[PDB]
């Protein structure tokens, strides 16, 4: 048959032309990623959204000056059965992203912990000069208020400073969670929010990850993360291991297998500064992904520690500044 | 002016291959590239025990047949040949150490015809529904004679390093390993200049590992 293939192009007559398609970039410059025919590899999801910002986004400059292309509303998909989503197009190392998951984890809302520790994904927002400009001129340096680690443990509690004990103070989601999913795994009300309204203006910065919703099927277990600001170059590639890590965590200790992680993006945006690398990036070609193990021993969400991971067989592309500055 | 025999006679590769065991530097700061899959067997078989879901792609890839394609393939032959116009199967091609390494229960391949590759054994020294060769010239005289789909070369690193370099090769099916086993026997290694990646699969994991498969095109410039 072949008529319908006709009533294709009249269904097509007002689709835009692709000089109106928006952004130029020169798309010769991805030379090896549009001579693709299957992309199949979960990888581009990541790379095809990349490429949506960079062809299809909006200019828009922030508070501060610096520019970015944005688009609203994308989703991804990863099987935590079938492998472990670390991008392999880019070197990416996650001793840090797995310390700040157990910072988390412990409610902990002391930056000095992770600079211990040689992490430094908080520094730069608790700073002296960072802090007063967020107006938290009686916060002590480091010190980055109500945050994810607070909101976990003690939604709800009055925050005083990161040295306090808030036991018993606010609510436990995190505890609430890992009963609902072992006791009631039908329920349609298991969610982690870090987003507490009223503590917005207290915390260094409001947080990115927005909530997790949890699925259970069948003994498998799924998670759904929205993000209301991505930015695609430099955060989502560990926003997508942190989170897949956590499903897994929470898997486990719920005596459940892992199944899909789901990442939901609100404001997703590409800086004109990571541009000229994500090209480079988009026309190399991904490898398979590796696997995560956690030590099976562990059977309580706060028992884990930096040892009872481990990422094998990670194989992956040369390391790539996202800023090419000097 | 002129055509190719390998787009004439459809004659593809098809092969898996795991990371090698280089112990020196085998963490760190190693580079990684395509290359890094080239491990094809140790000690006359497998490195691996048994990844089922390349098994059931290796099955699926030589078995399938499009009969409603043939006529096309038939005519572009004949043509070539100069010539004129039971269930339609694919040929697979395989050098001797290959053969001798599969299970007794399964030869020859289901469904296939089966070549074989070899001179220091004659069709006399077989008992199998299978074709003996001694020269690669001879497959495409058999080519020629066969009603066939497809011809895969299903391997041995000698084979599939003779046929590459002659550039008898259409396609690549390359199946990668994620993980590190001991080999004595790898894949050539493809020149970039002339085999490109065109299409990458979806990952899974299958007998602890995970994999992909992907497929490489013979270029033109
Ligand atoms: N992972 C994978 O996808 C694959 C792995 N393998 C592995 O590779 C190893 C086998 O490879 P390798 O040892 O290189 O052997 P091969 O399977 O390539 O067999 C080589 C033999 O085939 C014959 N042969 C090859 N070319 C010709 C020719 N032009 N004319 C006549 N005979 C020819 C010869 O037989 P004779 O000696 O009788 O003259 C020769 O010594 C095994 O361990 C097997 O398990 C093999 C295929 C695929
Ligand atoms: O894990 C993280 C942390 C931050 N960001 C980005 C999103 C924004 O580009 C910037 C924060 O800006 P606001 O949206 O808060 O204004 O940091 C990420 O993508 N991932
Ligand atoms: C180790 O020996 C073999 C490997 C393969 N496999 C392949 N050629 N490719 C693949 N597994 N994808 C096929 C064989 O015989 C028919 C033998």
């Amino acid at each position: 048959d072949d008529e319908e293939e006709d009533d294709f192009v009249y269904f097509n007559f007002n689709k835009e032309k692709e000089e109106k398609n928006k952004n130029s970039i020169h798309p010769n410059d991805f030379q090896i990623y549009n001579s693709l025919k299957y992309k199949y590899h979960p990888e581009y999801q990541y790379l095809n959204i990349i490429y949506d910002i960079m062809m299809n986004g909006n200019k828009q400059s922030d508070r501060t000056g610096v520019g970015v292309l944005s688009k609203f509303g994308y989703i991804m998909k990863f099987d935590l059965s079938q492998y472990f989503p670390l991008l392999t197009t880019k070197k990416l190392f996650l001793r840090g992203i797995i310390e700040e998951l157990l910072w988390f984890i412990r409610g902990e809302t002391n930056g000095n912990t992770l600079l211990n520790k040689n992490v430094r994904i908080w520094e730069a927002n608790g700073t002296r000069e960072f802090l007063d400009n967020r107006k938290l001129f009686h916060r002590e340096v480091n010190d980055l208020g109500p945050i994810y680690g607070f909101q976990w443990r003690h939604f709800g509690a009055e925050y005083t400073n990161m040295y306090d004990n808030y036991e018993n103070k606010g609510v436990d989601q995190l505890k609430n969670i890992i009963n609902l999913i072992k006791n009631d795994p039908t329920s349609r009300r298991i969610l982690l929010c870090a987003w507490n309204v009223k503590d917005l203006d207290q915390m260094a910065l409001p947080p990115c990850h927005i909530l997790c919703q949890f699925y259970v099927f069948d003994g498998k277990l799924s998670c759904i993360m929205y993000q209301r600001s991505c930015d695609l170059g430099l955060g989502v590639p560990f926003n997508i291991a942190s989170y897949s890590i956590f499903t897994h965590m929470i898997a486990q200790v719920c005596n459940l297998q892992p199944a899909q992680f789901i990442h939901v993006l609100g404001n997703a945006h590409v800086y004109n500064n990571h541009i000229d690398s994500l090209k480079i990036q988009l026309n190399r070609i991904p490898y398979p992904f590796p696997t995560l193990k956690l030590n099976p021993d562990i059977k309580n969400i706060e028992d884990f520690t930096i040892s009872d991971f481990t990422i094998q067989n990670y194989v992956h592309h040369e390391k790539i500044s996202m800023d090419m500055a000097a | 002016m002129m055509e190719q025999v390998c787009d004439v006679f459809d004659i593809y590769a098809i092969c898996a291959c795991c990371k090698v065991e280089s112990k020196n530097e085998g963490k760190k700061n190693e580079v990684f590239n395509n290359y890094t899959f080239r491990g094809l067997g140790n000690k006359g078989v497998l490195p691996w025990k048994c990844i089922s879901l390349d098994m059931k792609y290796f099955r699926a890839v030589t078995t399938y047949v499009n009969e409603s394609k043939y006529e096309k393939l038939k005519y572009k032959r004949c043509k070539y040949l100069n010539k004129e116009t039971k269930k339609l199967q694919n040929v697979v091609v395989m050098g001797r150490t290959n053969w001798e390494s599969i299970p007794k229960k399964f030869k020859p391949l289901s469904n296939r015809i089966n070549v074989i590759l070899s001179r220091t054994l004659k069709k006399e020294d077989f008992d199998e529904d299978v074709y003996i060769i001694n020269k690669v010239e001879d497959l495409i005289v058999l080519l020629g004679k066969l009603n066939y789909y497809k011809c895969f070369i299903l391997g041995g690193s000698v084979v599939y390093q003779e046929f590459l370099e002659k550039k008898l090769i259409k396609k690549i099916y390359f199946t990668r390993i994620n993980s590190t086993y001991e080999c004595d026997v790898f894949f050539p290694e493809i020149n970039e200049n002339e085999y490109q990646i065109i299409s990458v699969s979806d990952v899974y994991t299958s007998n602890n590992t995970t994999l992909d498969f992907i497929i490489y095109k013979k270029t033109n410039n």
